[PDB]
């Protein structure tokens, strides 16, 4: 309805809350603006935490709708050990 | 009666009086209703005029036997008939228990159609009588989708459809609620085994075994008066902490230990890593992020396995490894699409799910796809749609098989092709013929190994002696190697076979003797991987001595298969016993660097997931199977029939196979809202009691504990008080407990 | 050099003796006439038809020297006669072990593969060849005259009714060496193991000698 | 006190006691008992359900049992002289 | 009862089978100490019969002319003789040394291989072999007696890494004492079980013996 998606995201055991917590958002917004929101509305740091989306990581880059989203889709929270560029940059 | 009374016995008393039966005696209705059964064989069909009389008298000869106990006699009377359809309508609340206990134990000797029928029947008694998470255990052996369905939405006690959850989890069978059922978020959280995780670590906390254990402490070379060696602590690494979490190795900083493997040292060493974090699909996937970002080919693909090991046996609502295997499946360098197809096999073994069978399935038929990922991607989809008869995978399995050349089918990964389509049609049966009639045309000596390996798999975990006659027909004939392949599948399909229930195994050890005494060094070569199968984490003596014995062969295959699957019969039991064995064959073997890694591998198995795993294929009373774990025994057994080339050599990656297979020996009793609830309970081994009437006691030389206690093979449980009322009477897993309103009355 | 490692754990014979051997059948239940111990019992008939099929396939295309009768013959031959009996002083390697002749000479000779190795401890009597005294058999030790001094053969004709008036002494002794053997359920359902040791003392002639007369009269043991 | 509750519970582990036995009572009727003794009673307390056709020992028969075995068989106590000799 | 006559019929006919099937396989009798025939490698034995010579076990005594090219070594052949031998060609000079058994062949009784020392058989089977059923969670009211026992006895062979990394000397010996009963052997048991070191369990009536200085010579190759 009017542009904006149900996604039902998934939080790791760690941070005990409820698993079963809903994300609103635009579709208009690429993968930077959505991996930012969901770490400010369950209290994460954006820095670490990777994003499943419709079956396939969550590309930052490209938006949602052109990424594949649909209404009612599920999401997960990955949480990461040393950034994604930090990683990189380890060895 | 006194004499053969054949056709006379019946014929007075069916001419005669016509009064009560039991009037005339219970010695006299015993001679007589067996009689009824004798010339009910002889009648033919048209003779459908002379059964008026006939079954009058089995309406009164059934309820006169549960009357005096004799019930067992009265089941008797309808299977020799085939009219085991009416004894439903007359079973009572106080025998209930008995005549489906009974008939169960007769599904496993009753050849088809009577094994279903007996099997319904069964189930009927038990859904009349509100017996339905023991209802549901005959359908799961019943493999009847549809009736688990119908099974599982019947019952209105949400209580006993989280415990049936439960089964259904432990089983890897997955049923689609709909939103309507009430209590459906923590149905499939259940079923999920999502929280296998949190409660397998809450047995850790509580059974003070958390900390990690190094493979120094698993080989204890301080009581003793290289890339393999290396190797093989990653294995033990990894079996010894497996589904734990932690370990002072790999969750430390492991570069160090990481790069002191070598060229495919690293691929399992990697892999291993996921085996810490096995069901632990959030955390888990937390460590190995570390691992995916590194340059060297080993290690990502490696990690990449360790994606399908880390969500292998869990089933997450929206799936995090294929997201990360997808798009290495078509990877232009092959070591990354080995750690792909292999893992997302492990991540969803038993699901048959139709997207990623899609995505795996043009791997196979690609051309850059060598031979060791084209087998692979069989094990995979193979572990996927396991018992299934899925077509699709069907068809290209077939199609990649004749597309190739005679040359290249004598390579031995093409031998885990047919393992793929055997695994797809894993337990079915009769449905192979179609599939037996496209294998003729593939050449020969693959043809007699290919027919072989689906064959046996088709018959798997169903006692057929008529199945097995055939495959020590191919036994007998002994070849003076490359036309004798096939032989070694033939020995262990005599292993796949006789697992269902125990007297068809076990004499399988004594045909298993005589095959690694006449039999030929080929032929023999695959005994040792058969005693694994036949009795995998079950650790008897007469096994572990016949292994023991040929440990140190002369034949280089026979000492490795042999050390290997005296590791896997004890795996996970933490024999003290076994571990001695393997301390002094570590020493005997210790100047040989092939013999010695089957030696370390073995440790590692007999302490898998420090004495809290199985990989026994059968729970439920070790009455019901489990298609995913065969899958990975298989997997890996099958391989070992080329130890020298696939485990020896570049393909050790293929022992997480037995990952499929890993299971708590669990029993936790949980509350009504599935909170811990830790009480008396009585755990030892487990005694028949089809027969004897009255109360028998089930257990023998057992011992009181608290609940959360591991049950290795072969051993009940009962509770000890009657404070509680348990759902299941099969106290294994995760059973709920009920409190008893007639206890503190 | 290094010094051989054997492969059996322990220097220490089988405990397990006299079992069943080959003929360690399982244990069909229940025992009553009925279908499911026909099906059970057909099965074992079953396999036995494939055993014996597939054996007699092999023996038939096994080469004449390789016999069920030739090779216990030539094992006659490798054995040879006479056969020198010794005593097993160490058991070095699986096939290798220090014996001694009954001259007190020690020989370091090879155990072949016929002898039934779980047999083997230290101190226990050897069949040796005669010329290499190589290890070709374990003798079953006779049974020793002290053994038999012990024994009661045959059972004391005194039985419980011929003691009068121990009714509370014939009671408790039948729990502690009778009631355990005949009916060990009782125990078990219970949780604990029977009463270990019993003591009988009295004034001379009470019946304590009587007593056990009476048990030894009524025991399996 | 505290270690004879202890070995009462590891001895009656097994047994099919009823819900209310009190061990520390048990433990307190034997103020110097070696664990064998405990052993002993728990072994006693069973016998003295097992003759009366119980399947399940009750404290009266663990009461029974520490007359029969702490006072009763006291006459044979190793523990008053080898006290002295430790 | 319907199946009482049917029962028989293929108990029998199975009897007749395991009668008939022992016919083929073998393995019967066994009062020679003879092995399934599953096990008989007789092409092996046959060559070990005749590859293989046996061996006289010999101590030596002296080794003469060490230092040279020709060290001589003097042996005593238990109750047969002593003899002046020298080594094999497949055995090096520093493996044999004064005092230690040799296997010595019949006809130049040159030392082929260096043997064990000898230890009585009384004195072997004292060593505990199959662990007992007893863990620590059965002896109640000794907690702190048990730590003492284990820090001494089990945590130094276990983790010998936190001793010699501050210079700890670990007590080795503990003396366990109390009035009958108390749980001496029972916690003795307890650690054998746990125990991955090698466990010699010897009782003080088991070291006396009919002969002068038996007792001691026990202690001695114990
Ligand atoms: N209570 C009894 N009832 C029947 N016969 C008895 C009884 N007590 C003793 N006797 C008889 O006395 C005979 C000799 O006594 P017995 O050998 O049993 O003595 P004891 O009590 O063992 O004493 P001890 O060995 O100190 O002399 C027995 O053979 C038995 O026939
Ligand atoms: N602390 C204890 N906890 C539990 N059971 C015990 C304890 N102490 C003794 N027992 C029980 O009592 C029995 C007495 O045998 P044990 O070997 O312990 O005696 P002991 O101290 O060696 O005596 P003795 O000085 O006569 O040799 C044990 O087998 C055990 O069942
Ligand atoms: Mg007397
Ligand atoms: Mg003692």
């Amino acid at each position: 309805t009017t542009g904006i998606a149900t996604i039902e995201v998934f939080l790791p055991p760690r941070l005990k809350k409820d698993r079963k917590n809903l994300l609103e958002t635009r579709l208009h917004i690429t993968g930077r603006e959505l991996r930012s929101k969901i770490a400010e509305t369950f209290g994460l740091q954006e820095n670490y935490i990777k994003i499943v989306i419709n079956k396939k990581q969550l590309q930052l880059g490209k938006t949602l709708e052109e990424q594949g989203v649909a209404h009612n889709v599920k999401a997960m929270v990955l949480e990461l050990k040393q950034s994604e560029e930090d990683a990189r940059k380890n060895f | 009666m006194t004499m053969s009374g054949e056709r006379e016995c019946l014929k007075y008393r069916l001419v005669g009086s016509q009064e009560e039966l039991a009037s005339w005696g219970h010695e006299y209705v015993r001679h007589l209703a067996g009689e009824v059964a004798k010339e009910w064989q002889e009648l033919d069909d048209a003779e459908k005029v002379q059964r008026e009389p006939l079954l009058t008298l089995v309406k009164e000869i059934v309820p006169y036997n549960m009357a005096h106990n004799a019930e067992h006699e009265a089941c008797d009377l309808l299977m020799e008939i085939e009219q085991v359809d009416m004894l439903e309508k007359d079973i009572d609340e106080n025998a209930y228990a008995k005549v489906c206990l009974y008939l169960t134990s007769c599904v496993n000797y009753v050849p088809e159609p009577e094994n279903s029928a007996l099997l319904r029947c069964a189930l009927g008694v038990f859904r009349k009588f509100s017996r339905f998470p023991e209802a549901l255990r005959l359908a799961l052996m019943l493999n009847d989708m549809e009736l688990v369905e119908d099974i599982f939405t019947s019952c209105k006690d949400v209580v006993v459809q989280k415990q049936m959850a439960f089964m259904l989890g432990r089983h890897g069978v997955f049923l689609e609620l709909s939103e309507d059922v009430e209590e459906y978020e923590d149905l499939t959280e259940i079923m999920s085994n999502v929280q296998l995780n949190s409660n397998f670590l809450a047995l850790a906390r509580e059974l003070d075994i958390m900390e990690p254990k190094v493979p120094d402490d698993i080989y204890k070379t301080h009581l003793e008066n290289s890339a393999r060696m290396n190797l093989a602590s990653s294995f033990v690494n990894g079996f010894v902490n497996a589904a734990f979490g932690q370990d002072k190795l790999l969750t430390d900083d492991g570069n160090k230990w990481l790069y002191k493997n070598k060229d495919h040292g690293m691929l399992s060493a990697a892999a291993s890593l996921g085996m810490i974090l096995l069901w632990d699909v959030d955390g888990g996937l937390t460590q190995i992020d570390k691992y995916l970002y590194s340059s060297e080919d080993y290690i990502k693909s490696g990690a990449l396995l360790a994606c399908g090991i880390v969500n292998s046996g869990v089933r997450n609502e929206c799936d995090p490894a294929l997201a990360l295997l997808s798009d290495y499946v078509l990877h232009n360098s092959n070591t990354m699409r080995l750690g792909s197809i292999f893992g997302l096999g492990l991540a969803y073994a038993g699901s048959n799910r139709e997207d990623v069978l899609t995505l795996l399935l043009p791997v196979m038929g690609d051309s850059k796809s060598s031979m060791e990922v084209a087998g692979v991607t069989a094990l995979a989809c193979g572990m996927i749609a396991v018992g299934s008869c899925n077509g699709d995978v069907t068809s290209t399995i077939l199609q990649t098989i004749m597309e190739k050349s005679e040359t290249e089918l004598k390579d031995t990964y093409a031998r885990w092709l047919p393992l793929g389509l055997g695994l797809n049609h894993l337990g079915k049966g009769e449905a192979i013929e179609a599939i037996l009639a496209a294998l003729e045309v593939v050449s020969e000596p693959f043809r007699s190994f290919a027919n072989t390996l689906v064959d046996v798999c088709a018959y798997a975990g169903s006692g057929n002696v008529l199945k097995v006659q055939q495959l020590l027909h191919i036994c007998s004939e002994h070849f003076d190697a490359d036309m004798g392949a096939h032989q070694g599948v033939a020995v262990l399909g005599i292993a796949l076979i006789a697992m269902g229930e125990e007297i068809g195994a076990e004499m399988a050890l004594r045909t298993f003797g005589h095959l690694l005494r006449y039999g030929e060094p080929t032929l023999r070569r695959a005994v040792p991987l058969a005693l694994a199968l036949i009795s995998v984490s079950n650790p008897r003596l007469n096994i572990l001595d016949t292994l023991s014995k040929f440990s140190h062969d002369a034949d280089p295959e026979v000492s490795y298969n042999s050390i290997f699957a005296m590791g896997m019969v004890g795996s996970g039991t933490n024999n003290a016993r076994l571990a001695a064995m393997l301390r002094q064959l570590a020493q005997y073997h210790a100047k040989d660097p092939n013999n010695l890694f089957m030696v370390r591998l073995a440790q590692g198995l007999t302490h898998l997931g420090k004495g809290t795993l199985t990989l026994c294929p059968y729970h439920s009373d070790r009455q019901l199977m489990s298609q995913v774990a065969v899958a990975g025994l298989l997997t890996v057994l099958v391989s070992f029939l080329d130890v020298r080339n696939i485990i020896l050599g570049k393909s050790h990656y293929v022992l997480y196979g037995l990952v499929a297979a890993m299971q708590p020996r669990m029993l936790v009793t949980f509350d009504e809202e599935l909170r811990p609830l830790p009480v008396s309970v009585r755990v030892g081994q487990a005694v028949d009691v089809v027969g004897q009437a009255g109360k028998p006691k089930t257990i023998t030389g057992f011992q009181t504990h608290t609940t959360p206690v591991l049950l290795a093979h072969g051993e009940r449980a009962e509770l000890a008080t009657e404070e509680f009322l348990p759902v299941t009477p099969i106290l294994e897993g995760f059973v709920i407990l009920r409190k008893n309103p007639n206890y503190d009355l | 050099y290094e010094p051989p490692v054997p492969t059996r754990v322990g220097k220490k014979k089988k405990k397990t003796k006299g079992p069943d051997a080959a003929s360690k059948l399982p244990l069909v239940t229940p025992h009553t006439q009925c279908r499911l111990k026909l099906l059970k019992l057909e099965r074992i008939k079953d396999y036995l038809l494939m055993e014996e099929e597939f054996i007699r396939n092999q023996e038939q295309m096994k080469p004449l020297e390789e016999k069920q009768e030739e090779e216990r013959s030539k094992v006659d031959d490798l054995r040879g006669t006479p056969m020198s009996v010794g005593t097993l002083e160490e058991i070095i390697d699986d096939n290798h072990a220090i014996v001694s002749t009954s001259v007190g000479s020690e020989h370091y000779v090879s155990i072949l593969s016929f002898v039934d190795k779980d047999l083997l401890e230290p101190g226990c009597s050897v069949l040796l060849n005669h010329k290499v005294h190589a290890v070709i058999g374990v003798l079953m030790d006779d049974t020793d005259p002290l053994v038999t001094v012990m024994k009661v053969e045959k059972a004391p004709q005194e039985t419980y009714a011929d003691i009068g008036g121990l009714d509370n002494q014939i009671q408790e002794i039948k729990e502690s060496v009778e009631l355990p053997l005949t009916h060990p359920e009782y125990y078990e359902e219970m949780g604990i193991k029977p009463p270990k040791g019993v003591i009988l003392y009295g004034p001379p002639g009470t019946g304590k000698t009587l007593l056990a007369k009476a048990v030894a009269n009524q025991t399996s043991a | 006190l505290e270690g004879r509750t202890h070995i009462f519970k590891i001895h009656a582990r097994s047994m099919s006691v009823e819900r209310d036995i009190r061990f520390e009572l048990l433990a307190r009727l034997c103020p110097n008992s070696t664990g064998a003794e405990i052993r002993s009673v728990c072994t006693e307390a069973g016998m003295f359900a097992i003759r009366a056709r119980r399947k399940i020992a009750t404290e009266k028969d663990f009461l029974e049992a520490v007359n029969k075995v702490i006072k009763s068989y006291a006459k044979f106590s190793a523990t008053p002289r080898y006290m002295t000799y430790n | 009862s319907t199946y009482s006559r049917q029962i028989k019929q293929v108990e029998d006919d199975i009897q007749q089978l395991l009668k008939k099937i022992n016919e083929l396989t073998g393995i019967k009798e066994s009062d020679t100490g003879l092995a399934p025939p599953a096990l008989w490698d007789l092409a092996a034995d046959k060559q070990t019969l005749q590859s293989e010579q046996p061996l006289q076990v010999a101590r030596c005594t002296k080794i003469i002319n060490a230092d040279s090219e020709d060290p001589k070594y003097i042996i005593n052949v238990k109750q047969f003789a002593k003899f002046v031998v020298d080594l094999s060609d497949q055995v090096a000079p520093t493996d044999i040394e004064e005092g230690m058994r040799v296997g010595v062949d019949r006809n130049k009784y040159q030392i082929h291989i260096p043997l064990p020392p000898k230890i009585d058989p009384t004195v072997t089977m004292m060593q505990v072999e199959e662990k007992p059923d007893v863990t620590y969670s059965d002896v109640g009211g000794c907690k702190e007696q048990i730590e003492k026992l284990r820090e001494v006895v089990e945590t130094p062979l276990l983790h010998p890494e936190r001793f010699v990394n501050l210079g700890i000397e670990p007590p080795k010996g503990v003396l366990l004492f109390g009035p009958p009963g108390t749980g001496k052997t029972l916690c003795a048991r307890a650690v054998a079980n746990r125990t991955d070191a090698c466990f010699i369990r010897v009782i003080g009536s088991e070291l006396v013996q009919k002969y002068v200085g038996e007792g001691a010579r026990m202690v001695r190759e114990l």
